[PDB]
């Protein structure tokens, strides 16, 4: 089975560079040619470029030949990414994808697509999220089914991502896409529905990870009491 | 019939 | 080098949607084409003008004839919404580029009013000197909602900080607006309001820094 997978979240400074990965298996990594394609926030998708896994040539589109750097490294079957001297208008997510196509294949075009990587650029420094309960109180319910939650506020950069229960509980969950407010902080909030009754006696913890970070934090969240 | 790109410099007809 | 799609194309259940794709090398160059759905990476689903891979449904075909690609979307169901962008090389072939893109909606879904969940400040976060209303927007359709905030009776625009709507998995749409007070302000009124506009309906939830339950 085909896997690329890409490092992690980056944030950085305007005229850093930062250099994504794209970790291949599952196939022979000198026979296809990886692309790379960007998709600023609610906009289209962009090709950058292509590498072949085998010789290393490399094309660039017009708009990021000479701000980038494409590169492979066969004996870590990767494919890197670089791009040099960011400014805060370079914020996007980036996908590596194999080409499918090949003299011996059926099919071409990419058929094999990576999850993506943020990187976020801004001269504002790392801050991990202040994590408060959102408690509902008996006004607040929907008759046998209640919602709590969690307020994920203050944060930067992206992303967060939130479980309950360690997992445990997926089906009642509405994790809310974050607000990027005025002072260029993000905050998102977590709720979960779960029985009225259930409010009084079951434990309630909503997980935050901010990789970004380095920062988990496992809020519990308590009826609310006076 | 057309021509298949498959990678920088690779390319060939169907 | 532009491969112009249709900003969007509307299609009733069972219908037959069209998605065109008008570029200059086309005739001698392949189209392929790709479905993004809400938060995924892409999915190739016509490769080669008019090839289908493994596991795509029968229901999709493409065909290119002269400077436009058309993919077709048989059959269409609420699975099929998404934005979709073919592809293609420029005359060099050493560059390919995605078109500009076409959002697809199926028609006639039902509306769903919103729910919507107001919290108040935690006593958690006021002890930390801050306050934070949490007005959080579910399960409406169509996606366009407006959000207003009150103090007592009175309208407040500071402080407000509102999300464009979402589509969710079920393909319902999600919004969430804070309100951020100080904890002065929070029990300096009685009451506090979030009210949402759908349809031109509105629900109101209020909380007051009384309700402690
Ligand atoms: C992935 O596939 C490769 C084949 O190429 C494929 O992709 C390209 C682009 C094209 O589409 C092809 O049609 C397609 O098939 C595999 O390539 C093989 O690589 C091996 C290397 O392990 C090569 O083996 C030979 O090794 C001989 C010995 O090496 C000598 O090196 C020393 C030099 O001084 C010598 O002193 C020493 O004593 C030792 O004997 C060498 O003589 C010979 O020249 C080759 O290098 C195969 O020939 C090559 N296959 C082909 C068809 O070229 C690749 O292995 C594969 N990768 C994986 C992970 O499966």
């Amino acid at each position: 089975q085909v896997q690329l997978v890409q490092s992690g979240a980056e944030v950085k400074k305007p005229g850093a560079s930062v250099k994504i990965s794209c970790k291949a298996s599952g196939y022979n990594f000198t026979t296809y040619a990886m692309h790379w394609v960007r998709q600023a926030p609610g906009q289209g998708l962009e090709w950058m470029g292509w590498i072949n896994g085998g010789n290393g040539d490399t094309r660039y589109s017009q708009k990021f030949r000479g701000r980038v750097t494409i590169s492979r490294d066969t004996s870590a079957s990767t494919a890197y990414m670089e791009l040099h001297s960011l400014t805060s208008e370079d914020t996007a997510l980036f996908y590596c994808a194999r080409e499918s196509g090949d003299y011996y294949s059926e099919i071409s075009g990419a058929l094999d697509w990576g999850q993506g990587t943020l990187v976020t650029v801004s001269s504002a420094s790392t801050k991990g999220p202040s994590v408060f309960p959102l408690a509902p109180s008996s006004k607040s319910t929907s008759g046998g089914t209640a919602a709590l939650g969690c307020l994920v506020k203050d944060y930067f950069p992206e992303p967060v991502t939130v479980s309950w229960n360690s997992g445990a509980l997926t089906s009642g969950v509405h994790t809310f896409p974050a607000v990027l407010q005025s002072s260029g902080l993000y905050s998102l909030s977590s709720v979960v529905t779960v029985p009225s009754s259930s409010l009084g006696t079951q434990t309630y913890i909503c997980n935050v990870n901010h990789k970004p970070s380095n920062t988990k934090v496992d809020k519990r969240v308590e009826p609310k009491s006076c | 019939r057309k021509r298949i790109h498959i990678g920088p410099g690779r390319a060939f007809y169907t | 080098y532009e491969l112009t799609q249709p900003p969007s194309v509307s299609v009733s259940p069972g219908q037959t949607a069209r998605i065109t794709c008008s570029g200059d090398v086309l005739p001698k160059k392949y189209a392929y084409w790709y479905q993004q759905k809400s938060g995924l990476a892409p999915v190739l689903v016509i490769y080669e003008d008019n090839r289908r891979p493994s596991g795509i449904p029968e229901r999709f075909s493409g065909s290119s004839s002269g400077t436009m690609a058309t993919l077709t979307i048989s059959g269409a169901q609420v699975e099929d919404e998404g934005d979709y962008y073919c592809s293609s090389t420029d005359s060099s072939g050493d560059h390919y580029v995605f078109g500009t893109g076409t959002k697809v909606t199926v028609l006639g879904q039902p509306k769903a009013n919103p729910s919507v969940t107001l919290f108040p400040p935690s006593s958690e976060e006021l002890q930390a000197n801050k306050a934070t209303l949490v007005c959080l927007i579910s399960d409406f359709y169509p996606g366009a909602v407006t959000v207003a905030w009150k103090a007592d009776s009175s309208p407040v625009k500071a402080g407000v900080e509102t999300t464009t709507p979402s589509k969710q998995s079920n393909n319902k749409y999600a919004a969430s607006s804070y309100l951020s007070l100080t904890p002065e302000q929070w029990k300096s009124h009685r009451s506090y309001s979030c009210q949402v506009t759908h349809e031109g309906s509105t629900v109101e939830k209020t909380v007051a820094p009384t309700e402690c339950s």
